[PDB]
């Protein structure tokens, strides 16, 4: 199970479906404006839900698995917001994990397995769109 | 082959039915389309079934329909007219629902209905399942205005074609001629063996037709291989019929034709060497069993004691089974999820059998009656041809129970060919064992006798195994004596009734129980206490320090011991390993650690297993030889310190498989099975007991230290509903179990247990809540036309719980020297890079690793031995199965793959 | 938390989004064919996932909350499949709970709170479309 991702994706279904359907044919080397917007819109919705979960402590601290997995998201947030570091785009940091959730969404809904070309293009979009989401 | 002529006729109907189902235009449009891909529409097989139903009904006597079919002139307007449309509107009578076809016709429809998939039904009712195939409706098909369009765009059905019509007429005439055949067929359709045979025949012919390259309009799919559509459906129907003719002939052929391994010098010969007596006795019983057994079938139990190597007994049974003709055929199916090349190789070495003679199913099989239909050079065919095929129980089980596809067909054919041997571990939970029993039952009926080496088998499970063959025997005779191998003696019972078999089981159990009652020569049980991995880890280290001093070998002033740390789950083992790495060895000691589990890539894991096997052979006065042996020599040269501990930290698969004898072990408890395996390892090869403790057991399952409940699961005999009152281990195991711990506890047949009174007791009860005793009875599945549907399978699924896909460290398509973590998709791999995190492990003072593997070196070795490209061959040989996890894995060369959190 | 619903909805995002977007304006008393299809398609996907979870025992029996909530779904299935009863459309039974998941999906994704008119119309659609999903 990946219960934190499921909870956030399940509250992002409109954005998730729009992203999956928009990127079905996508060439990451030549994205349309609508493909960029669909990716940014899904990432922004995931970000909003994940930030809320972390800041509000929406977690069962007695659940050994859920609490550890929450702490990894919290660690990523602290490595983005300056409390531990200010590097939101670092490998395995906040936006990298959001890009991974987007890859997971495609895998678990339509059976497509995207790799470095898609993941790197997502990270480039996030760098362009979301620099101001953290100080 | 009494039923063969009828089977062939039935098979010859099905392709024609399928083409008819094919006809509606929506399908033609889809073949035309290329893209975007169209929905179904409603399965083609289902449409074909409707077409078959429409001509005949309702309601027509089998004879009348055959007469219409057999006569050339008709017609064919009324038949063309007849078929119902579900749309326009709402409900329409379900085909075969009632008062429809003559039953033979229904069987034909099922055969036709079957090919796309076995039927699926939302209703789980027991009564509905027994009736089958009557309940099969829209849900079974798995399939509107689009449907009407599919029916329409037309144009021109079969029975217009000159060649197709004539063949059908001839078939009808043959059906009319065949004495007694129509009525019998109508009653029979239900019989499981017949249904299975028909399904098998249909899958192969269809595959052959698909493989092969005048005015007719209707047609088969194209685009995957050359653009546009190729061929015509009617030609396809003819081809299917031709194949059907040929498949029946081949089945009749195989026993004399089929590749067999026979008359091996070693298996026949008696074993001079000490401690081989039980196998010899079992072999001698073999002649009597064979005389009884081939005519009547064979159900054997090799219950030779755990911690004693099994190869000889199974080999003897196989040799015993057929003599001297048709030697030799059998398959050794191991109760592991994955078979490594090394394990198979070891089994082969045991049997003194050439690799070509023995095939390993690793799916690549390492080394034609079905050859003409079959691929000339293909793995499934190779597995069939080999005199013995090695692979595992799970794949065969999946083939026997398949939701869909030819692969199911090949698997069934494989199960069919001579007789399938299990190993014990597979059932796990009284229920999973029940699914295994169902597969075994389906298997016997094909006529293979399967022998179970029940070192740890529960009596009830054995009874269930005995019953399935019994149903199978009834099926098989139309188309039982059990022998208990023992070190002391083997007893064979020729018993008609399962209850009779059980008592015979009880009697056999009594003698074994008496042997157990003799105090066990080898094995001490320790109850200790853990004060999470690190807290446990320290305790484990202390235990290891204690055991080596107690149990070690000295040569020329130095002392070596070998220990086993068994953990239940990969993550916990990884944590323990990490704790060990940060900490050193204790003062004065050198610790060598080898991490062994199922996570690691398959080639590397196999290499590690082979190394362990080479290291862990133990013989009297073998300490000096061990010192001489290269790893030992290296350790001695390397470091001044006298005292060396070579230690394997392992999971359940390693525990389950490996002929390794260990000086001591520290074991995390998962059940009677964990205990038995540990005891065998504890005394693999060496006579005599120090009488000091050499085996240490822990208090609450690691989940229990977490406090997770039920404490024993995954694998736990325990289930949440069947709760055990007290978590603690010390209460759970009886003082007698504690002393001279031996299978005896498992072998019973122990009464009367208290739900929370005995951990073993709990296991027996749960296992029975499994078997005959949300529980669709296995007996019910045996009784009824389960074979028709996938309902029983859906009810009790094999490999329950999510299954990780399959991944590998792949050398890049362009550059051999760069590696990418990759996921197997569907005939190709997607970039893994993004997700997977790679982690170093710190090394403790006076600590190092052993029995490790460099991945690149392993790949090079694979390339050298198999003449493959590094990337392709390393794929083939470098898969690791993993439950999908969004953020990926950490990877360390020694430790394999661990999740994230 | 409602972890079982989240897991199933998170594997049904395309159907969920289609349903939400189709029913945004819907008058349950005069549905279009496309609104009926969007509801039936989402319900069928939820049904497939929930039946798989129940029959396969995709649950942690040691999790006091998850196991009890799994057992309620299992009870509903047994009251639909004949093992306990054959009444799939009864109040609080299998399809009623699926209709509730669809109401929850709208609440948790777009903040809309539907009531008896929508829920009853869903149950009527399910009666029309899914009578054969159980014996």
């Amino acid at each position: 199970s990946n219960t934190i991702s499921d909870r956030i994706v399940a509250r992002s279904v409109i954005e998730a479906a729009r992203f999956i359907q928009s990127w079905e044919d996508a060439d990451p080397d030549s994205l349309t404006e609508d493909q960029v917007l669909a990716a940014a819109g899904f990432a922004a919705r995931l970000h909003e839900g994940l930030q809320a979960t972390v800041l509000q402590r929406l977690v069962d601290e007695s659940n050994h698995e859920e609490y550890r997995e929450f702490k990894a998201w919290e660690e990523a947030l602290l490595n983005a917001d300056g409390r531990v570091a200010s590097s939101p785009f670092a490998d395995w940091g906040w936006w990298y994990r959001i890009a991974n959730v987007m890859l997971a969404t495609a895998s678990q809904n339509v059976g497509v397995t995207w790799g470095s070309r898609v993941h790197g293009r997502l990270m480039a979009i996030f760098q362009d769109k979301f620099k101001q989401r953290y100080e | 082959w009494h039923s063969a002529e009828d089977i062939r006729l039935l098979t010859v109907m099905a392709a024609l039915f399928h083409d008819i189902g094919k006809a509606s235009q929506a399908f033609q449009a889809k073949l035309r389309n290329r893209g975007k891909p169209m929905a179904d529409a409603y399965r083609h097989e289902w449409v074909s079934l409707r077409l078959f139903e429409a001509f005949v009904g309702p309601g027509s006597s089998d004879e009348d329909w055959l007469r219409r079919l057999a006569d050339k002139r008709e017609t064919g307007d009324a038949w063309l007219s007849q078929l119902a449309r579900d749309d326009r509107q709402s409900a329409p009578p379900g085909p075969f629902q009632k008062s429809r076809l003559p039953p033979l016709a229904q069987a034909v429809g099922w055969l036709i209905v079957s090919h796309h998939r076995l039927p699926n039904g939302d209703h789980r009712g027991s009564a509905s399942l027994a009736r089958l195939p009557a309940p099969i409706q829209s849900q079974w098909c798995g399939a509107a205005k689009e449907k009407a369009a599919c029916w329409q765009f037309p144009h021109g059905l079969p029975f217009a074609s000159a060649h197709w019509r004539a063949r059908t007429a001839l078939c009808a005439q043959s059906m009319l001629e065949r004495p007694g055949l129509l009525a019998r067929g109508p009653a029979l359709l239900h019989d499981s063996y017949v249904m299975h045979v028909s399904r098998l025949i249909l899958m192969l012919a269809d595959h052959h037709y698909s493989s092969l390259p005048p005015n007719f309009p209707l047609h088969a799919n194209t685009d995957r291989d050359s653009g546009k559509l190729k061929q015509r459906l009617d030609e396809h129907l003819l081809g299917v019929a031709l194949h059907s003719r040929k498949l029946a002939g081949t089945l009749p052929r195989l026993e004399r034709q089929l590749p067999r391994l026979a008359r091996h010098k070693g298996f026949t010969r008696r074993v001079e060497q000490p401690r081989f007596r039980w196998q010899d006795k079992a072999y001698d019983c073999a002649m009597a069993c064979r005389e009884q057994a081939m005519e009547h079938g064979f159900f054997g139990l090799n219950l030779a004691s755990t911690g004693c190597g099994k190869t000889l007994a199974n080999g003897r049974i196989l040799y015993a089974l057929a003599d001297p003709q048709r030697g030799a055929r059998f398959s050794i199916a191991l109760g592991l999820r994955s078979l490594t090349l090394q394990t198979g190789q070891a089994y082969r070495e045991r049997l003194g059998l050439g690799d070509d003679d023995l095939a390993i199913l690793v799916s690549h099989v390492h080394f034609g009656p079905l050859r003409e239909w079959l691929g000339r050079n293909s793995a499934g065919n190779r597995l069939l041809q080999a005199p013995i095929l090695a692979c595992t129980i799970d794949h065969l089980m999946p083939a026997s129970e398949s939701l869909r596809g030819g692969h199911q067909i090949a698997p069934l054919l494989r199960l069919m060919t001579s007789d399938l041997v299990l190993d014990e571990v597979d059932d796990f939970d009284i229920d999973d064992l029940p699914a295994l029993s169902r597969l075994v039952h389906w298997a016997g009926l094909f006529g293979s006798r399967v022998l179970l080496s029940s070192a740890t088998l529960p009596p009830a499970l054995v009874q269930g195994l005995f019953e399935a063959y019994r149903s199978g025997r009834e099926i098989f005779q139309r188309h039982i004596r059990c022998a208990w191998f023992d070190e002391f003696s083997s007893q064979s019972s020729a018993h008609g009734a399962v209850t009779s078999f059980s008592e015979a089981h009880a009697t056999f159990v009594a003698q074994r129980l008496a042997k157990l009652e003799q105090l066990p020569p080898r094995r001490q049980a320790q109850l200790c206490t853990v004060h999470l991995c690190r807290e446990l880890a320290g305790q484990m280290n202390t235990w290891m320090a204690d055991l080596h001093r107690c149990h070690h070998t000295e040569h020329q002033g130095r002392r070596i011991s070998f220990g086993l740390l068994r953990l239940a789950n990969i993550e916990p083992l990884i944590e323990l390993a990490q704790a060990i790495l940060a900490q050193g060895a204790p003062e004065g000691l050198h610790v060598h650690l080898c991490v062994y589990h199922s996570r690691h890539p398959l080639l590397v894991r196999s290499a590690i297993e082979r190394q362990l096997d080479e290291l862990l052979k133990r013989s009297d006065d073998d300490a000096a030889a061990l010192f001489a042996r290269p790893t030992l020599a290296k350790a001695l040269q390397a470091s001044t310190e006298r005292d060396h501990l070579f230690v394997v930290l392992a999971s359940p698969v390693a525990e389950v498989g490996r002929d390794h004898d260990y000086d001591w072990a520290i074991v995390e408890p998962s059940s009677m099975r964990s205990i038995i395996q540990l005891a065998g390892r504890i005394r693999r090869h060496r006579s005599g007991f120090s009488g000091e403790a050499n085996l240490y057991l822990l208090s609450r399952n690691i989940r229990s230290l977490e406090g997770q409940n039920p404490a024993f699961q995954r694998p736990g005999f325990e289930t949440p509903d069947f709760p055990l009152d007290s978590h603690d281990l010390h209460d759970l195991l009886d003082p007698a179990l504690l002393a001279r711990i031996d299978a005896s506890p498992r072998i019973v047949e122990p009464f009367p247990l208290f739900p929370r009174s005995r951990l073993v007791d709990l296991e027996h009860r749960r296992l029975r809540a499994l078997m005959l005793a949300s529980l669709l009875g296995v007996p019910l599945w045996w009784q009824t036309p389960a074979s028709l549907s996938g309902a029983l399978q859906t009810s009790q699924p094999f490999r329950a719980g999510a299954k990780e896909r399959c991944y590998a460290l792949l050398p890049d398509e362009d550059d051999e020297e760069r590696l990418h973590f990759s996921r197997y998709e569907e005939g190709t791999w997607s970039n893994q890079d993004n997700l997977l995190r790679n982690l170093d492990l710190t090394y403790g003072p006076r600590i190092q690793t052993w029995g490790t593997v460099n991945y690149r070196e392993e790949l090079v070795a694979m390339a050298g031995r198999e003449d493959l490209d590094l990337r392709q061959c390393a794929m083939r040989y470098g898969e690791v199965r993993l439950r999908e996890n969004t953020q990926g894995w950490s990877y360390h060369p020694y430790l394999g793959f661990k999740k994230y959190n």
